[PDB]
């Protein structure tokens, strides 16, 4: 049960450099053949390049040609995905998977955990939180849909929850969507009867690790 | 550089049905060919290779099949956890090309979505920016389109559509489009709508608020 | 090795099983790899496939034979066994009992390809997934192929001498490395020298 560890996110900046690193667990390498796969988000998988790690041999797909350097370092069993001159959109999960040494037939059976790479032009910021009313209260007489939007931060992940977990029935997050300004926002709403309104209170609570920030927003109605 | 095309593109089923997805290449590939499933959020990984040989500890469910330029994977007794996103390798020569992918989705009693909008916060206000969202909730299958009319007036490039993924309880989905736009724009303009058209939904549903009063 | 009763293919073709303790021999090679199950046909004068064309070539006019015994216990380990490789490209076949190991990228069609893998340019070897829950023919096959000669030197190798034991005093049929007769076998109060 080959085991293929792999490196942690790195937020990046265009035209600058990342290395991913895919260390064997288990100890060193052996005859392995070692290939590197990256999938844009919501989309398909490509294929990148491949290394010989006992035999010293790696080239990349001939799209990547001159950007993309593939080494290994036998004496730890560890293989790099050095990647230069960054774009805008090589932004993507990275993957490595071992796939017999050969070129053609057997496939990709041990597959890694996935190294997501965003590459933009923005610093840490943090979520700017708003509340959407239960607004128009008359929809069907016993049934009302209400959350708070999350706008303008960066990176991901957030993680909202509501009434600190105590509620899970009716909720929905919403994957977050990246703007032309070039943060993230995403909703999350609960749909919850018209009778536990006007007496039942509900707070959203978001955590952005880098940021860590915690806020706690608490939606009311239109104000009366 | 071989070129795999695979259809349909969502294959829609039901429960304990059989599916049949086909892959069908660009040049000759003598028998190699793998098939890979990936479940949302996690690593893909190998159901069957040389096109005829189930992977270790595959169930015996999975069935592959054809040669040459036209293959086929045949799932015969569909279970929930055999819901994902299917992918076919050419392992033949440089370079090993992917396909598109079939995500292969759950089929159910047609269902209406629900429709709310929520208005732009006065803390939301604060700033130059106001957003309006459209929600639609639990409905199905995936095909909705939302419309914006902003005073009666057809409005464009200015919307951004989020889906959720289908739910493990009722398999019914979700959608959200949010107006993005400046508080000068908001300010000059008086009734905003959003319009829902939807296979289970004899007519257009439109909803709509008054800015202000409330 | 006749009678171990723990082999799968011991079939000999150049001479017979039973005579391999009559023969004398002058010298005695001995080939070992490991292959999969389906393979081990091929080990054979005057077989193809991509481990009899170019990875172990046997002669037409063989003397020697092959044996192969199944261990799926040993060389097969859980996640596969990567340490056993094999060619399945080369330029042109092999001539009986050549080896090969040179691991010059292997170039199918005309571009030139300069020491990396690319378009029609395969890498020579393939690895075994020699995993434990696989079905018979694709599990491990250890084989030895003995292979001997007879040259214009003295033979040297060769079986054991069945003895035995003497009878004193009778009329019999003797026979010492080589001396044959008859008569009485009697002890003698001679002395003779260590050669």
């Amino acid at each position: 049960e080959v085991q293929l560890v792999q490196s942690g996110a790195e937020v990046k900046k265009p035209g600058s450099s990342v290395k991913v690193s895919c260390k064997a667990s288990g100890g060193t390498f052996s005859n392995y053949g070692i290939s590197w796969v990256r999938q844009a988000p919501g989309q398909g998988l490509e294929w990148m390049g491949r290394i010989l790690p006992t035999f010293g041999t790696a080239n990349s797909a001939q799209k990547f040609q001159g950007r993309v350097t593939i080494t290994a370092d036998e004496s730890t069993g560890t293989a790099y995905m050095e990647l230069r001159s960054l774009r805008s959109e090589d932004t993507a999960v990275y993957y490595c998977a071992k796939e017999g040494l050969a070129f053609l037939g057997y496939g990709m059976d041990v597959w890694g955990q996935g190294t997501t790479v965003t590459v933009s032009s923005a610093s840490t910021k943090g979520p700017s939180v708003f509340p959407l009313a239960p607004s128009s209260k008359s929809t069907s007489g016993g049934t009302a849909a209400l959350g708070c939007l999350v706008k303008d931060y960066f990176p991901e992940p957030v993680t909202v929850s509501w009434n600190s977990g105590a509620l899970t029935s009716g909720v929905h997050t919403f994957p977050a969507v990246l703007q032309s300004s070039g943060l993230y926002s995403l909703s999350s709403v609960v749909t919850v009867p018209s009778s536990s309104l006007g007496t039942q209170t509900y707070i959203c609570n978001v955590n952005h690790k880098p940021s860590n920030t915690k806020v706690d927003k608490k939606v009311e109605p239109k104000s009366c | 550089e071989i070129v795999l095309t695979q259809s349909p593109g969502t294959l829609s089923l039901s429960p304990g049905e059989r599916a049949t997805l086909s892959c069908r290449a660009s040049q000759s590939v003598s028998s190699y060919l793998a098939w890979y499933q990936q479940k949302p959020g996690q690593a893909p990984r190998l159901l069957i290779y040389d096109a005829s040989n189930r992977a270790t500890g595959i169930p015996a469910r999975f069935i592959g099949s054809g040669s040459g330029t036209d293959f086929t994977l045949t799932i015969s007794s569909l279970e929930p956890e055999d819901f994902a996103v299917y992918f076919c390798q050419q392992r033949s020569n440089w370079p090993l090309t992917f396909g598109g992918g079939t995500k292969v989705e759950i089929k159910r009693t047609v269902a209406a979505p629900s429709v709310f909008i929520f208005p732009p916060s006065d803390e939301q206000l604060k700033s130059g920016t106001a957003s309006v969202v459209c929600l639609l909730n639990n409905f199905y299958p995936r095909e909705a389109k939302v419309q914006w009319k902003v005073d009666n007036a057809l409005q464009s490039g200015n919307s951004q559509e989020s889906v959720t993924e289908q739910d493990s309880k009722d398999s019914t989905y979700s959608l959200s489009s949010t107006l993005t736009l400046s508080k000068a724009d908001y300010e000059k303009h008086k009734v905003y709508a959003c319009e829902v058209t939807h296979q289970g939904l004899s007519s257009p549903v439109t909803k709509s608020f008054n800015r202000g009063e409330c | 090795l006749y009678n171990s009763a723990s082999f799968s293919t011991f079939k000999c073709y150049g001479v017979s099983p039973t005579k391999l303790n009559d023969l004398c021999f002058t010298n005695v090679y001995a080939d070992s790899f490991v292959i999969r199950g389906d393979e081990v046909r091929q080990i054979a004068p005057g077989q193809t496939g991509k481990i009899a064309d170019y990875n172990y070539k046997l002669p037409d006019d063989f003397t020697g034979c092959v044996i192969a015994w199944n261990s799926n216990n040993l060389d097969s380990k859980v996640g596969g066994n990567y340490n056993y490789l094999y060619r399945l490209f080369r330029k042109s076949n092999l001539k009986p009992f050549e080896r090969d190991i040179s691991t010059e990228i292997y170039q199918a069609g005309s571009t030139p390809c300069n020491g990396v893998e690319g378009f029609n340019c395969y890498f020579p070897l393939q690895s075994y997934g020699f995993q434990p829950t696989n079905g018979v023919g694709y599990q491990p096959y250890r084989v030895v192929v003995l292979s001997f000669e007879l040259l214009h030197a003295p033979a040297t190798v060769c079986g054991p001498k069945k003895s035995t034991n003497l009878v004193k005093n009778k009329c019999v049929n003797f026979n010492f490395n080589g001396l044959t007769g008859t008569g009485v076998l009697t002890e003698s109060n001679k002395k003779f020298l260590p050669f």
